[PDB]
């Protein structure tokens, strides 16, 4: 589920 | 090793490039700013000039890079022939106003012209380039310095280019001295750090093709996308580094620059005054196929430069092709046009009949190159436009097989097995699909600056200088954030360079 | 019960009609109910699904998730929503194929024909 975590972090960075 | 024989060859290869740069920047001001030559007419004249200069001095010697004139979107590759001028029109006849400059050959105002070229002697080569800018004229003024400075994102781009250029020059100068560096000894870590923060200050991202690297005899990086190499120390900034910086071979750690070495700088900055958002900066190739799509923003063209893969061999059935292959392999491993290979190309005297002679020779050379290309002997150096993609489409995308998608009918292999962003498991093929799969087809303007330097105690900068690449005065903003580590270091570097010693080769009159 | 001669209670005929239904009929077959808020808003219980509609899942293992529709695969009798994907270890994501009878709509994509459909079906808008 690594893609899940990296996409979560990437959403976090792009939303702010 | 940096012998006298090596470095004076570097010098006399460099200053030919310098005076040819002056020639082009001469001619363009003659044509547009002064009280009208097209791009392909500039290019072969510049190459004629360079070879006419090369004849006087000096066995393997000639043009490493054919003179490339990019305009306003193209990261690299635009350098067409006189064959193709009507073809460009009747291909792009139905498209829209964008790329009008590159299509017609006449340059417009506010048009960001990135010139680049290079010359080599016995494998020892020197590249150079300069982003200049067109801006309309003053008529009421007596001297007519042309009116208006530049303001927008292109100005950003030019500023970032020049500042990054001078800063990396100074860094590689301090490479000689383990001192005279603000601790705020030298590494690609530091280089990428300072250039990335400059790019972030000016809001102009780094293009994937840009790099800074070592040079050896016959091994510069002229191609950098087609031919491979094991021993390559240097720094690049591609989509992998973009995603890594968003998160937090070409190794960057085990890399500290040393004395007695020759280096290439090549920086490309793509401006962001719109775009609204975080997003990727990638490259898209330009094909000659009108019929693959319906959209008008696409450019339709044929690259002029080739390069031949001397590892392969295949007997041609065609006399013209075999003779052209003779003419090719008697030249070197550097890219070439069909005009370079001819009987009347240097133009000792110049008229219309000699250009006609060249055109007929070109009509035969294209037939030869057809068979030489159908067999995988020569390949095209591609025409690449910078294109922007927002992260939203990429993250919402669906790639049913990641790390396993080739593109399988891409002809070169090396742009095929790329995997630009290993995280997220997307490849160049699906990235192209996503770039096309959106009405946010935003293409960026790009600015380019290329130099060659050598470290002996001084930094001998074989290109550049103030005669060469003095910037078009502009009016930008976002001018360099103070209040950080790295910015203090950069300003201390700029002040301390005035004492470090930077030698610079002048052009030939 | 059935009180007409036009229509048939035949399993075989009905299944054949379903599985050979063309896309124009699959549109109305692949209908989704609306949430209670949109139901009070408009005055309508269900609609045919389309592409730019925001949706929420209420049945299956992917329950309590929600997002906007990315495809309507009428051939597969399903719809492909974003943020619902089976992520493989390499990095590959495939969409989960959902049925809109399970889904519930939260927000619509409104144009003239859709407004007219609602006014026709008895919506105060």
């Amino acid at each position: 589920s690594s893609l899940t975590l990296v996409k979560e972090a990437l959403w976090s960075v792009i939303d702010d | 090793i940096l012998q006298e024989s090596v470095l004076n060859k570097y010098r006399t290869a460099g200053q030919i490039a310098q005076t040819a740069l002056k020639y082009v920047t001469s001619l363009i001001n003659d044509s547009y700013h002064s009280k009208q030559l097209t791009v392909p007419e500039l290019c072969l004249l510049t190459d004629s000039f360079i070879l006419t200069r090369l004849e006087q001095y000096y066995n393997e010697r000639g043009i490493a890079i054919p003179t490339t004139i990019d305009i306003d979107q193209i990261s690299g590759g635009w350098c067409p022939e006189i064959d193709d001028t009507q073809n460009l029109l009747n291909w792009n006849k139905g498209k829209d106003s964008t790329f009008a400059s590159s299509v017609t050959g006449t340059l417009r105002p506010g048009d960001l012209v990135k010139i680049t070229l290079g010359v080599h002697i016995d494998g020892y080569t020197s590249e150079v380039s300069h982003t200049m800018v067109i801006y309309p004229v003053d008529e009421t003024k007596p001297i007519l310095q042309p009116t208006g400075p530049l303001l927008g994102g292109k100005a950003d781009a030019v500023a970032a280019a020049h500042i990054a250029m001078e800063t990396v020059v100074a860094l590689l100068a301090c490479a000689l001295t383990p001192e005279k560096l603000p601790a705020s000894g030298i590494t690609g870590q530091l280089i990428r750090t300072i250039v990335d923060t400059i790019a972030r200050s000016y809001n102009c991202g780094v293009v994937p093709g840009s790099r800074v690297r070592r040079i050896r005899r016959f091994l510069a990086g002229q191609n950098e996308g087609i031919v491979a190499e094991r021993e390559y120390k240097g720094v690049v900034w591609t989509e992998s580094h973009q995603e890594a910086d968003l998160l937090s071979a070409i190794p960057s750690d085990d890399f500290v620059v040393q004395s007695g070495e020759v280096y290439l700088i090549d920086l490309k900055m793509a401006s962001l005054e719109h775009c609204t958002k975080k997003g990727l900066v990638t490259l898209e190739t330009v094909d000659s196929y009108t019929g693959k799509s319906h959209k008008a923003g696409e450019l339709i063209a044929r690259p002029g430069a080739y390069v031949r893969d001397f590892a392969q061999t295949h007997i041609l059935k065609l006399k013209t092709s075999r003779q052209l292959l003779t003419k090719i392999d008697k030249q070197g491993v550097y890219p070439f046009k069909l005009s370079h290979l001819s009987s009347n190309f240097p133009f000792v005297h110049e008229n219309e009949e000699e250009l006609q002679s060249l055109k007929k020779d070109l009509k035969s050379f294209r037939l030869g190159m057809s068979e030489i290309s159908n067999n995988y002997l020569c390949v095209e150096s591609p025409i690449q436009i910078a294109r922007w993609v927002p992260w939203d489409h990429i993250l919402k995308a669906t790639n049913p097989n990641g790390n396993l998608s080739y593109d399988a009918t891409s002809t070169l292999t090396l742009p095929g097995h790329e995997l630009p962003l290993p995280k997220l498991g997307v490849s160049a093929i699906k990235l192209k699909s996503l770039m096309n799969s959106t009405k946010e087809s935003i293409s960026l303007p790009v600015a380019r600056e290329c130099n060659t330097i050598v470290l002996c105690p001084e930094l001998l900068r074989l290109t550049g200088g103030s005669k060469t690449c003095q910037p078009s005065w502009i009016h930008s903003q976002h001018e360099l954030n103070p209040q950080d580590s790295i910015v203090q270091g950069i300003f201390q570097l700029a002040t301390l360079a005035k004492d470090l010693l930077l030698k610079e080769t002048q052009p030939m009159k | 019960a059935k009180q007409s001669l036009d229509v048939s209670s035949d399993r075989r005929k009905a299944r054949k009609a379903y599985f050979t239904a063309p896309s124009s009929q699959r549109r109305v077959l692949l209908s989704a109910p609306l949430s209670k808020e949109l139901r009070a808003q408009y005055g309508i219980k269900a609609l045919p699904i389309r592409r730019d509609d925001e949706v929420l899942v209420v049945r299956g293992s992917k329950k309590g998730q929600e997002g906007k529709i990315s495809s309507v695969y009428r051939l597969k009798f399903a719809v492909q929503v974003d943020k619902v994907t089976k992520e493989k270890v390499n990095g590959a994501s495939v969409p989960i194929n959902l049925h809109p009878s399970k889904l519930v709509i939260t927000k619509l994509h409104l144009d003239k024909d859709r407004k007219a459909l609602i006014q026709r079906k008895g919506g105060k808008l």
